[PDB]
Parts: C-alpha cells; structure tokens; sequence
RNA sequence: ACAGCUGGUUCCAAUCGAAACAUGUCGAAGCAUGACCUCCGCCGAGGUAGUCUGUGAGGUAGAGCGACCGAUUGGUCCUGUCAAACUCCAAACUUACAGACGCCGUUUGACGCGGGGAUUCCGGUGCGCGGGGUAAGCCUGUGUACCAGGAGGGGAACAACCCAGAGAUAGGUUAAGGUCCCCAAGUGUGGAUUAAGUGUAAUCCUCUGAAGGUGG
RNA sequence: UGAGGCGCCCAAAAUGAUCGGGACUCAAAUCCACCACCGAGACCUGUCCGUACCACUCAUACUGGUAAUCGAGUAGAUUGG
RNA sequence: GUUUGACUGGGGCGGUACGCGCUCGAAAAGAUAUCGAGCGCGCCCUAUGGCUAUCUCAGCCGGGGACCCGGCGAAGAGUGCAAGAGCAAAAGAUAGCUUGACAGUGUUCUUCCCAACGAGGAACGCUGACGCGAAAGCGUGGUCUAGCGAACCAAUUAGCCUGCUUGAUGCGGGCAAUUGAUGACAGAAAAGCUACCCUAGGGAUAACAGAGUCGUCACUCGCAAGAGCACAUAUCGACCGAGUGGCUUGCUACCUCGAUGUCGGUUCCCUCCAUCCUGCCCGUGCAGAAGCGGGCAAGGGUGAGGUUGUUCGCCUAUUA
RNA sequence: UUAGGCGGCCACAGCGGUGGGGUUGCCUCCCGUACCCAUCCCGAACACGGAAGAUAAGCCCACCAGCGUUCCGGGGAGUACUGGAGUGCGCGAGCCUCUGGGAAACCCGGUUCGCCGCCACC
C-alpha cells in the first residue's frame, strides 16, 4: 500500500495525467489518497509520477495522518478511536491502519472519505523540480522519506 | 559558400540518386593513400582522427584536410614512404541551395557532403614507431579545415 | 496526401510479409462465423475480391449476419456505427 | 474498338437470350411543334430574349457509345448505358 | 532453402498431392466431399467434411473390403472402381450423410472413368451428388464387359491366377445385387 | 438606392461556455452544411478521460543490407561507405475489441435520441515530431498544453517561462522564487576552486561567444 | 605522458557603461553538501454569500442537511431582477 | 447595357499545387499543409472481355542470338498505360469455345476518416436469362487503386397515363431510362484601358523607413600549399575551416495605409573605429633618404575645383 | 500408418547427404494397348487392362547440420532508440539526470533434418 500526494498543481499538466489522479480521488493539491499496490494501480502512479509524492508509510505515520486528517464520507464529524471504534470494524485508528497497509479493506469501504486533505509542508518539502534521488520531492520515497513529508504535512 | 550552410543535420537524408540528377561530382581524389597494396595489419601503430561532434562535411573541406594531411605525410615520409592512410567516409548527402523569393523555394543541387556522428574516425593512419609523430602531425592539419574539433587517437601503439 | 483513392498510402498494409507470399490457404477462406462473434478484420494481400476499405484494416468488429457468402461486420468508425460487407478471407476469430 | 454487327445476348422483352443487332441511333427529325418550340417564339422578342440568345456549347474529346440493341426474332429494340470510345467499328 | 526471402510451397503441394485451387472451390459448396481416389490395384473412396484441425473422414470403402462380400476378381477395375463407391456410399447413408461433391484430386475428368464409375456407386447409394450422366461409362462397361470381350480375344487367359477363363460381369450382378440388399453388414 | 466594407448599438445579476477546423460555394474581407457551445423534450441502465491483462492492427526511431533494391572504396576472398520515395530485422508508442480495477450514472437520469438558438470557419505561443528555407520575431503541417477568453505570486519591465486556476472576509502554512542593501528572510555552516569584476543572466528576437591556442 | 575543474587569448560600433541598481573577491562568484528562514488569492482553518442537490412543504415561503469529488471567463445560449 | 472568375510568401508576368490516380513528405491505427519531392489520368481493347482444357515463365549451363533435347531456376517473366500492390497445377502462356462488357432491383462502404453533402466508383446480395465446366464453381468487363458531368432542352428505347361539354383525327403534356456538356470539371452565355479618374476598406497586402535574418556585402581569425634567386611567415598568399558587424543586397510581412513627405545636395550638432594625416613604437628583402608591412592611439585635422540631379565614380591642381 | 487416403499449421517442414525396407499383403517402379479415353507427333503423359520382374527411383523407417529457417542460453546490451518529468549542462547543432519501456547486426554454445488431426490397415 503507497500514500499518494499531490504536490504539483494542474495548470499545464497534461488532461490525461489530471484524470488519473481525480480517478485516484486527488483533485487539489497537497491532498493524500491511499492506494493498493496492484498491478492496474501501479500503472496509474507511474503515470502520475511527476508530479506527486509516494510511498509506503510507517504504522505509526498512518495513525497519526488518519487521526489528523481523515474525515467522514460525509459530515464534520471528527474521526478518533472512538468514532472508528463506533463507526468501522476495527476497534481503534491503529486497528484501521493496519487493515489499510495489509490491504484488507479501505477507507471508502469504512465510511470515510478516500482522501486525506493534508497541511502545506511545515518547513517547506524538497522541491518539484526535481525526483528525490536527485535531492527534489517528487517520485517514488523511502518509507522513512514518505514518513517525513506526510509527518510535516500532518 | 560557407560550411555554416550546411555543417548541421537539420535536414532528411537526400541521397536517392534515382530520385535526383545533376549531383555535382566530388572532389575528393583519394580515400586510400600510402602504399594500398599492403596490409594495415603489417604496421605496429594505428591513429585515428575522431570527430568530436556530429556534423556534415562538404566534399570540398574532406579533400582539402585529406589533401594538406596526406601532402605532409608525402613530405616527410615521400612519395612511396612505408604507411598507409584512408578516409573512411563517403559524401552520400546531396545538398541544395535555393539560388523568386521563397515562393516554390525547393533548391537546385550543388553539392555532396558526408554525415559524421561525433566520436567516429573520419581519417585512419598506419605507420611505424618511427613517423608516428609525423602522422600526428599531419592530423593537425587535417583537422584545421574541418569544421569541428577532433581527437588524434592512437590505437595500436604501446610505445610511449 | 497527394492523391485520395481508396489505396492511398497503403504501401505496407496491403503488401505481404515475403514468406506470406503466393494464394493462401482454403481454410480461412471458408470459415464460418455466427452472429454475434468478435471478429479482428484484416485484408489478405494474396486475396483480391471481399475486401473492405483498408481504412478499417485493425477493427475488431461484430458479426451480426451475412449477405450471400460475404459478412455483414459491425464496427464502430471513432464515434460513427458502420456495418462492414467482408469475407471469411480477411476476419479472424477474436481470442 | 471493334464490335459485333450481331451476337447473343439478353433481350428484355423475350425475356430469354436471342440474337441481336446493334446499329448507331440515327437523330430523329424535330418537328417544331414542341413546348418549347412555342416557348423560344412567344418569349423572343426585342433585345436580349434570355435563354434563347444562349449559343450551342462545346464538345467533349470523346463521346460515349450510342446504340440500339435490336432482337432478331421480336423486332423490339433496347438501350444500354454507353461506354466511352474514341472510335466504333462494326465488325460484318 | 535459398535465404530468408525464399518461398516454400505449402507441404502438400510440395508433395504434389493437393490441387488447392479446385479444393477452394470444391469447399464452396458446404457439402461433404466424395474423394475418389486410385491406386494401382486399388480404388478408394471416402465422404470427407470439413474440420478444425484437419479433415474428418465420416465413412469410406477400398476395393481391398469387396472381396469380404464374396469378390474374387481383381481390384483395379471398372466394376471395382462402382462397387467401390457403392460401398461407401451405404456406409456414407448410414453416418447420416445425404449429399456429396466429387472431388477426384489431380485425377482427369475423362469421360467413362473411374472416378466417374466411383460416382455413379455412391449416387445409386442414395446420396445426392451434383454430376453429368453423360460423362459415364455406360452400363456395360461398368459391369466390366469391356474386360470380358478382351478375354475373348484370348489364346491365353488375360488373367494369371484363375478367377475365371472368361471372366464373369455377372459377378459385379452379385457382389451389387448383394451390396443393393438391406441385411448386408456394412 | 445597394455593399459580403469601416464605425456605433444605452440597466443589474445567476447557470453553462465555444470556434479560429472539415465538405461545398464566381469561394477565399462572404455564406451554407458539419465539428464545437447552449436551451427544451424523450429514453431508462449503463458509461469509459486512466491503468493492467488478453485477442488483433501498424513498419516510424534504431539497426542492417553474402535479405531485395539502388547508391558507394581499394587490393592480389579480403577491405572502405550509404538511402524521404530500400528492408532479412525492429522498438518506444499510437490504435480496435473485451475482461478486471478505478471513476461515474440510475431523486444531480448518465449513455443515446429528437427539436429550438447560436457563436464560429484572420488565430497565436511554448514543448515534442516535423517538411521548405543560409536564416528569420520566416512559411507550411502535426500532437499537446497554454494566450486569446486566465486573476493572484515570481521572472527588473514583459499575452502564452515558473508557481498557480479565483466567491467574500479572517487566522495560519507553504509554492515558484528568494534571504548584503535598495526589499520580507543568512553578511548561515562544513569544504574546494576562480583573480578574470570571469561571474553575480533557468527559458529567450532578448542571456552570445567559435574554429584555434594557453608552463595561468 | 594521459585525464579532469575553473580561468586566460581569440573578442571591433555609433547620445551615457552596467549583473534591475548599489556594489561584491577565504564572495554578495562557481561547484559539492548541509542548516535555518522569508515568501501567493495555492493548501489548512472560523464565519458569511451564491449555486446545485436532499428532507419537510402548496412554495421556487421558512427550517434543517450535503458539496475532497461546487465557485475564473471573450463570442454565444439559458434565467431571476 | 454588361461581362472580362479563382489560386498566388502583395499584384502583374510565369505557373494550375482549379477534376482525378500512385510513391514519398506523414511523425509504425485513422486523418494531415505549402508555388513540397518523383510522376501519371481525360483512353485503349470484341479481345487486350468470359470459361474450360493443356501448361510454366525471366536468365544461365550442357548436347545438335532463329528450331530441337536435357539440367538449374518461387518468380528476376508476363499480366495495355503512372506508381505502389496482387498473382505459378495462376490472376501468366497456348488452344478451343463463348459474349456476364447481360436485364431488373437492392445491401453496404466510398466519394465526405471522425461528421452532414450530389454525380461518380467499388465490394456484396436477391430476381430473370445465359456461357463454359464432369462438378463444385467461375463470369455484375480488363488482377487492384485514374479513364469523369446537375437542372432545363433535344433525340432515342418499350409500354402505359393524359390534353378544359362530347366523339373522331392531327398535334401536344407525362411516368422509366439511354445518348448529347458545362476541364473555372458540385455546371454564368462573357474582352481590355484609365497618368482624367471616383468610392468603400486593408498595415488582413506591396513601395520608403523601422524590426528580425545574414545567403549577399564589409571586416577578422585559424591552417599555410605556393613564391618571394636560397629562404611559409620582409612581403604576397590559393584551398578549406571558424567568426564579428549591421555600411550593401536579398528574404520575411512584425509595426504604421482616419498619410511617420522621396533621392541627391545644403546647413548645424553629437558619435563610432575596422586609423587617411599628425604623436609614440616593432619588423624589413632596415646604409642613408625613402619605401613596404605591423602595433598603441579617436586629441585635432581630413580642404578647393571640371562633367553629371546624381550617390558612387572619373578627372585636375594643391595638401601633413 | 511393415510402406495407404484426406488434411490443418504452411521451411522447426527448405537444400544437400548416409544407412535400412517389401513371395500370393500396401505404395510404387513395372508389363501391356481390345476397349472408355488420349497425344497440333509420340499408350511419354492422360486413360484403360493387368501381374513376369524389382526394392534401383519414388515412398516409408532410422539418421547426419555443411547451407537456409525456428526457438533458447551466454556475450553484444539495459547499449541504440524511446513515452513522462526537470529554473540540469551546452554559444549552439545538441547533451544529461529521474521515471516507465527496450532493440538490431554479430560472435559463441544449444535447438531444428517437422508437429498435429481424421479415416483406413497384421
Ligand atoms: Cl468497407
Ligand atoms: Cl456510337
Ligand atoms: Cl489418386
Ligand atoms: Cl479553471
Ligand atoms: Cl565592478
Ligand atoms: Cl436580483
Ligand atoms: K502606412
Ligand atoms: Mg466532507
Ligand atoms: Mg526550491
Ligand atoms: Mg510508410
Ligand atoms: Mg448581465
Ligand atoms: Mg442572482
Ligand atoms: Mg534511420
Ligand atoms: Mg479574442
Ligand atoms: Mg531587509
Ligand atoms: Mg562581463
Ligand atoms: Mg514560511
Ligand atoms: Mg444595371
Ligand atoms: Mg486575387
Ligand atoms: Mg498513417
Ligand atoms: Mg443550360
Ligand atoms: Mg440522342
Ligand atoms: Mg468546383
Ligand atoms: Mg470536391
Ligand atoms: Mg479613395
Ligand atoms: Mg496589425
Ligand atoms: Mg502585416
Ligand atoms: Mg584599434
Ligand atoms: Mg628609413
Ligand atoms: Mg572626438
Ligand atoms: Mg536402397
Ligand atoms: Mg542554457
Ligand atoms: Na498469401
Ligand atoms: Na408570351
Ligand atoms: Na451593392
Ligand atoms: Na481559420
Ligand atoms: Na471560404
Ligand atoms: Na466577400
Ligand atoms: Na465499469
Ligand atoms: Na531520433
Ligand atoms: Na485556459
Ligand atoms: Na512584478
Ligand atoms: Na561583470
Ligand atoms: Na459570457
Ligand atoms: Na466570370
Ligand atoms: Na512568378
Ligand atoms: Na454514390
Ligand atoms: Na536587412
Ligand atoms: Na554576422
Ligand atoms: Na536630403
Ligand atoms: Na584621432
Ligand atoms: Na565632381
Ligand atoms: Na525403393
Ligand atoms: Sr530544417
Ligand atoms: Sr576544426
Ligand atoms: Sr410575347
Ligand atoms: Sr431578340
Ligand atoms: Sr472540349
Ligand atoms: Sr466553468
Ligand atoms: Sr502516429
Ligand atoms: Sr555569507
Ligand atoms: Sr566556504
Ligand atoms: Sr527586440
Ligand atoms: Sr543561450
Ligand atoms: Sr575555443
Ligand atoms: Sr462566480
Ligand atoms: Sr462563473
Ligand atoms: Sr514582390
Ligand atoms: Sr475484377
Ligand atoms: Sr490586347
Ligand atoms: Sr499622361
Ligand atoms: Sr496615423
Ligand atoms: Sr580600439
Ligand atoms: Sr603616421
Ligand atoms: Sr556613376
Ligand atoms: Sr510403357
Ligand atoms: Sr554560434
Ligand atoms: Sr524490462
């Protein structure tokens, strides 16, 4: 399972690039969507890879990015262990966590909205001019590397 | 006509001669100098003249690089001295000059020259320990009235 | 294109691999398709008669009846639905 | 091009194959009595008269066949598109 | 054989075995093939219908199995060449065949022969083959007649063995009277 | 008088939102029919902008030609070269159909169908691929995104280069870009090179700097 | 004797020189890394408005609900004032 | 009284990219432009059409550029004509026979990708009648893609409908289709001048000038063959290669057509340096005098006259 | 399939070569022209009639790789080329990095001297 951000806006990106990324559920910047390492998903990121972020991240960086910033499928309700223990068939955030990362079910299926609408990187991300092996933001990260930009985007 | 006419390749390949007439003839005289009746295996050093950049050469500058380049070897070695040089490579692309403003501006032929892509031999010299600075040399000159910079390297030649 | 016959620019759709070369075998030539299959059109170059517009050489059509020997193809040409007369000679069964 | 005075060939009113004649259909006569006939003198007068002041156009390189088919054993005769033909020679 | 560009006759042309061009046109029709084939001292003929992988023989008689319903006589002959297709024939009306094509492979559409006689069998069979009564032998020398006259210009009986001095077309009278019959084990 | 030509045509707001192309035209400063925009009605469950897989289509890049074809070296098999109108080979990729996933549709009715109303048929730029031309802020294609009709931030200024698509108002954090002063943020850290004020200039009509040479 | 980095020569134009300017030389240049910051209407967040849709309704009157998947616009089409 | 067309790196001239077909341009589905590259069609053929039987071609080798025999030979032959494509017990050849190059009426595709549009074309059916073949089957012309033409009118083919109260006769009107042309080829019947001119507009389109470009022009540099009696480099300097300028010329059509007045000259002011003189230098094929070539350098100077509107230039006497 | 017929794929099947196989069986070569039929002249062929001989052809079985072809390994080569992205480099023609794909020639070693279907048959 990878954590998809969007970090380049649509302006000038191509029309079939801009669709993949609404079929992924990303349409605005900076937001997150979490999807299943799958040979039809994993056409869809390499397509998209210029212009987000991915990775597989952390247990722990999931729980504190669900959390923070996942939301109902509808409504302001406030999601936390108990709301996903009322709401899921897990009995807390980390129950949920780990049921995404194994790919056991996802956030629609629980009644919550596929994306995670995360914060501007507080002290700035590494730029998208250019891949992360070149020192840039954008492509494929570490799960240590996906774990610090979703955690500064928390 | 200057080369910055026509040193690029900006254009398709025309060389079909059975799609074009009036291909002027080249002038080039040579392309195997020295003693052609032996071997490039009997020689003990090797030197080629390399171009660093990919470039089209009108017949005219081959024959005039080849000309000043073989002449020193003729010079210095004379007239029948134990070496033996080629030019490796052929003005197969015809090129054209549209010589009426740019209505139907389709060129008339005047011209050949040879592509080259940058790191191939252009010129290819074997010789004996002895005049391996001489064909050094004569690459010197060679390469002075071609227009992109070049590289002598020795092949085989483990005398240094 | 220069000119707007039906076989402009068909060069290399409509000349054979050189080994395919010479009258082609009678079995694909009298094969027989209900209605309803996929069918993959593609023009023999060796057979001359029941051919189809090379523009549509590639379509993956369905049968959908037949007019005397001939198939009556349906395709859809970009947004546009055509029924395409073809014989056994050009069509391949799909999969 | 060369043809046949004669030869076999359907005739649409025996309804059956039978032998026939082909000849150049010879222009018929006007008599002068047509609408139109009565049209150019009632509509021509002083000045230009319209379509009637048009003149004869032109030709074309080559005209197409124009024959009579005739069967040999009903009489009745039928017509044929024609073909383009610089020349047409009756062979007997 | 001679390079890359090289074209090589499909094998059973290389072989020289099928006419692919009358085997187009004989497939045109839908019906089943009735092959008539000859050898030598045998005569084959076989009802074949069209399949995915191949052919499907769906009944077939070699002059071989005549004598297994009392023939003593040779086997590549007039009467042979019908009883042959007679055989088949029945056999063909008893798989549920009805109708049938000749198809006589690189064999010549000569008048009387027997290819012809093959089909005049399988016709009288029951099946329902497109043909040309006037490209038959006729009766007699299908029964063999021709061969027995010959004999009579004897001094030396035409045949080695001893079927008969004479011959005898009244034999094809039996062997057919015995093939037209129900009981006959096909 | 007529004009297919120039000018002008007066109040507020809300929903959607082009075409600068195709066919025909005494047609190219105009029209009509399409494409595309919009409105209304009908229909009733699928649809397909993305990806993967399967079954097919293709000969461009590259490559090669003791594989055709036609060019193109020398020596007494070898040795030297090529192709827009060559191909024994052969991609990336584009493309037909189907399944799967995704997204979407069944009160927001999708897809499709019928009808009303148009505007439009001088386009431009960047990027990729081009063809012509010495070249051009040149001419003429093609795919795409943009300007046109696109604010706001940056780029000294600056239609289309970068960030960015934007209801009002407010707090906060970033983007491009930047942190010696002009001007918000470093006269930041570890280290090396440069002595020419080289340089302090992503892209560009706009920022030059070449062949050649250098015991700096 | 080979290779690499930066620079030097090659290097001439017309009203007043220029990297935007000042001006900068263990840099305020260049290259390799790194640290901390500034900086949009973007993104996050409070309230309100319009619009679409939903529930209730005679209502297109109130009231309540949904919008990550609504909010720029020339020609033009549609509608309320 | 009118017409005298359109396209076009402005227009005229030239040409036709004004109706069609093929290869390439074209970027591996389809579509795709330029006065883009190569080149064709406006017919011809009663067989050079159709079927059947028999048969296998270029070319080369061996035996007696004509003939005969044998071997090799997937196709280089032939197939009317461009090109690309198709074809070998054939789509080619020979022989024989035949008239399907037939009548009626459709489906579909094309013309016109997508996406509406006529004529024309093609593939594929049904019905009728035929040809050849044993039969399957083949034949809706020539292996495939060019060889084409509306309405009105006329002539023609076969049958039928109809013409003003009514009957007969004459002579008309009509249903279906064939032929006759419009090549400006989706169809007007059609020549020029205007500096005597006029109007509407256009920087949608030219002339001067600006701007871009720099082939041309000017100037420079690299290499240095060659000669300079010997001697590359005192001096002259071919070939080829690399550049700078924006004085010449060309190209483009970006600005300007509700006007930015032309060439030359004159007068008056500022500037550039690639320097003609003057200052200071280096070399010399530098004795001197003087030449010749080169370097720094733009302070100052660079004048008067003859022809010609001339610029330029040719010419004269002065001049550092 | 101890030798046959009709095929599908259409060289992995071609080219060339070696070895083996047939008394009433099979296929052939073979013998022979009264008939059906036949040769612009030839019973050569086509057609018919038939068994004295033969396994020399063909054919079938076993096999050989030198040429041609198919596929595979290792090398060439993740090279050439390339879809997406970049305030990366270059005076410039052009190049580079990240991401997703990915040849061809040729060399070397294997594979390939057909596979399969239906029918009939000591
Ligand atoms: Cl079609
Ligand atoms: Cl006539
Ligand atoms: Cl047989
Ligand atoms: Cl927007
Ligand atoms: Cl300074
Ligand atoms: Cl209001
Ligand atoms: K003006
Ligand atoms: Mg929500
Ligand atoms: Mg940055
Ligand atoms: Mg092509
Ligand atoms: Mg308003
Ligand atoms: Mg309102
Ligand atoms: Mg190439
Ligand atoms: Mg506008
Ligand atoms: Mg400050
Ligand atoms: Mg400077
Ligand atoms: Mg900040
Ligand atoms: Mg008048
Ligand atoms: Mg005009
Ligand atoms: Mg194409
Ligand atoms: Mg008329
Ligand atoms: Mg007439
Ligand atoms: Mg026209
Ligand atoms: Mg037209
Ligand atoms: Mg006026
Ligand atoms: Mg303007
Ligand atoms: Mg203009
Ligand atoms: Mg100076
Ligand atoms: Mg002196
Ligand atoms: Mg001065
Ligand atoms: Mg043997
Ligand atoms: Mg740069
Ligand atoms: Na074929
Ligand atoms: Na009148
Ligand atoms: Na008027
Ligand atoms: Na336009
Ligand atoms: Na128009
Ligand atoms: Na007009
Ligand atoms: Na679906
Ligand atoms: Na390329
Ligand atoms: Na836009
Ligand atoms: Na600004
Ligand atoms: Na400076
Ligand atoms: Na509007
Ligand atoms: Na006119
Ligand atoms: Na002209
Ligand atoms: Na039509
Ligand atoms: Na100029
Ligand atoms: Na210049
Ligand atoms: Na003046
Ligand atoms: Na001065
Ligand atoms: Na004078
Ligand atoms: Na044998
Ligand atoms: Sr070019
Ligand atoms: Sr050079
Ligand atoms: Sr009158
Ligand atoms: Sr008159
Ligand atoms: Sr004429
Ligand atoms: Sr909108
Ligand atoms: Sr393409
Ligand atoms: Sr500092
Ligand atoms: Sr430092
Ligand atoms: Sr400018
Ligand atoms: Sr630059
Ligand atoms: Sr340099
Ligand atoms: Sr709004
Ligand atoms: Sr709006
Ligand atoms: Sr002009
Ligand atoms: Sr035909
Ligand atoms: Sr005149
Ligand atoms: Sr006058
Ligand atoms: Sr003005
Ligand atoms: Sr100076
Ligand atoms: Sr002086
Ligand atoms: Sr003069
Ligand atoms: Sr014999
Ligand atoms: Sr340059
Ligand atoms: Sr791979």
């Amino acid at each position: 399972m990878h954590a998809l951000v969007q970090l380049r806006g649509e302006v000038n990106m191509h029309t079939d690039i801009q669709d993949t990324l609404e079929m992924l559920n990303i349409h605005h910047v900076n937001h997150c969507t979490l999807v299943p390492e799958t040979d039809a998903y994993r056409g869809m990121v390499a397509k998209v890879n210029d212009f987000v972020a991915f990775g597989e991240p952390s247990q722990e960086t999931l729980e504190t990015v669900l959390a923070t910033r996942a939301e109902p499928l509808e409504g302001d309700a406030d999601v936390d262990d108990e709301w996903v223990a009322e709401h899921t068939d897990y009995d807390d955030i980390s129950g949920l966590a780990f049921a995404l990362l194994s790919e056991e079910t996802t956030l629609r299926e629980q009644g919550l909205s596929p994306t995670l609408r995360l914060h501007p990187p507080r002290g700035g991300h590494d730029g998208v001019k250019h891949p992360v092996k070149e020192g840039g933001q954008l492509g494929k990260h570490d799960t240590e590397g996906i774990d610090d930009l979703l955690e500064a985007m928390r | 006509k200057p080369a910055s006419m026509y040193r690029d390749i900006d254009k398709p390949a025309y060389t079909r001669r059975e799609y074009i007439t009036g291909i002027p003839g080249s002038k080039i005289a040579q392309h195997k100098m020295g003693r052609k009746q032996k071997d490039a295996d009997d020689y003990p050093v090797q030197i080629s003249l390399i171009v660093e950049e990919t470039v089209q050469l009108r017949h005219g500058s081959l024959e005039a690089s080849r000309l000043s380049a073989n002449r020193h070897l003729i010079k210095e070695l004379g007239e029948e001295g134990d070496y033996k040089m080629t030019l490796r490579k052929f003005p197969h692309q015809v090129l054209r000059e549209n010589k009426d403003g740019m209505r139907a501006a389709f060129g008339k032929i005047v011209g050949t020259a040879a592509r080259v892509q940058a790191g191939e031999q252009l010129f290819t010299a074997y010789c004996n320990v002895e005049d391996a600075e001489h064909v050094k040399e004569a690459f010197r000159r060679a390469y002075n009235k071609i227009t992109p910079s070049c590289r002598i390297d020795s092949s085989p030649a483990g005398n240094a | 294109p220069s000119s707007n016959g039906p076989l402009e620019g068909t060069r290399g759709k409509l000349k054979n691999k050189p080994r395919d070369r010479g009258t082609s075998p009678p079995q694909r030539a009298v094969e027989e398709f209900d209605d309803g299959e996929k069918v993959h059109l593609k023009i023999d170059p060796s057979v001359p008669n029941g051919r189809f517009h090379p523009r549509f050489d590639g379509q993956t059509g369905t049968v959908e009846g037949k007019q005397g020997d001939a198939y009556k193809v349906d395709i859809v040409d970009g947004g546009k639905e055509k029924t395409i007369i073809v014989t056994a000679a050009h069509l391949r069964r799909q999969e | 091009m060369q043809m046949p005075r004669r030869f076999n060939t359907y005739c649409p009113h025996c309804n059956e194959h039978q032998e026939h004649e082909v000849e150049k259909v010879r222009s018929g006569r006007q008599t002068g009595m047509k609408w139109i006939d009565r049209q150019r003198e009632r509509n021509s007068g002083i000045g230009n008269d319209g379509k009637f002041s048009k003149v004869p156009g032109g030709d074309k390189p080559t005209k197409k066949t124009d024959l009579k088919y005739r069967c040999g054993e009903c009489g009745k005769a039928h017509l044929r598109e024609g073909w383009r033909a610089g020349r047409l020679e009756f062979q007997e | 054989a001679t390079g890359p560009r090289y074209k090589v006759p499909m094998r059973r042309r290389r072989e020289a075995r099928t006419d692919y061009h009358q085997r187009l046109r004989l497939l045109k029709s839908g019906k089943p093939r009735l092959v008539a084939r000859k050898s030598n001292k045998h005569v084959r003929a076989q009802l074949v219908t069209l399949g995915p992988n191949g052919d499907d023989t769906l009944a077939s008689a070699h002059s071989s199995d005549l004598a297994e319903y009392g023939w003593e006589a040779p086997t590549g002959n007039m009467p042979s060449a019908y009883l042959t297709g007679l055989l088949a024939g029945l056999r063909a009306q008893e798989a549920g065949v009805e109708e049938a094509v000749l198809d006589i492979g690189l064999n010549s559409p000569t008048p009387g022969s027997k290819v012809f006689a093959i089909q005049e069998g399988a016709i009288d069979a029951g099946l329902d083959i497109p043909h040309n009564d006037d490209v038959l032998a006729d009766w007699q020398r299908t029964r063999g007649a021709h061969i027995a006259e010959y004999d009579e210009q004897l001094e030396e009986p035409l045949y080695s063995g001893d079927f008969d001095a004479a011959d005898l077309p009244e034999h094809f009278d039996e062997l057919r009277e015995t093939l037209l019959d129900g009981d006959i084990e096909l």
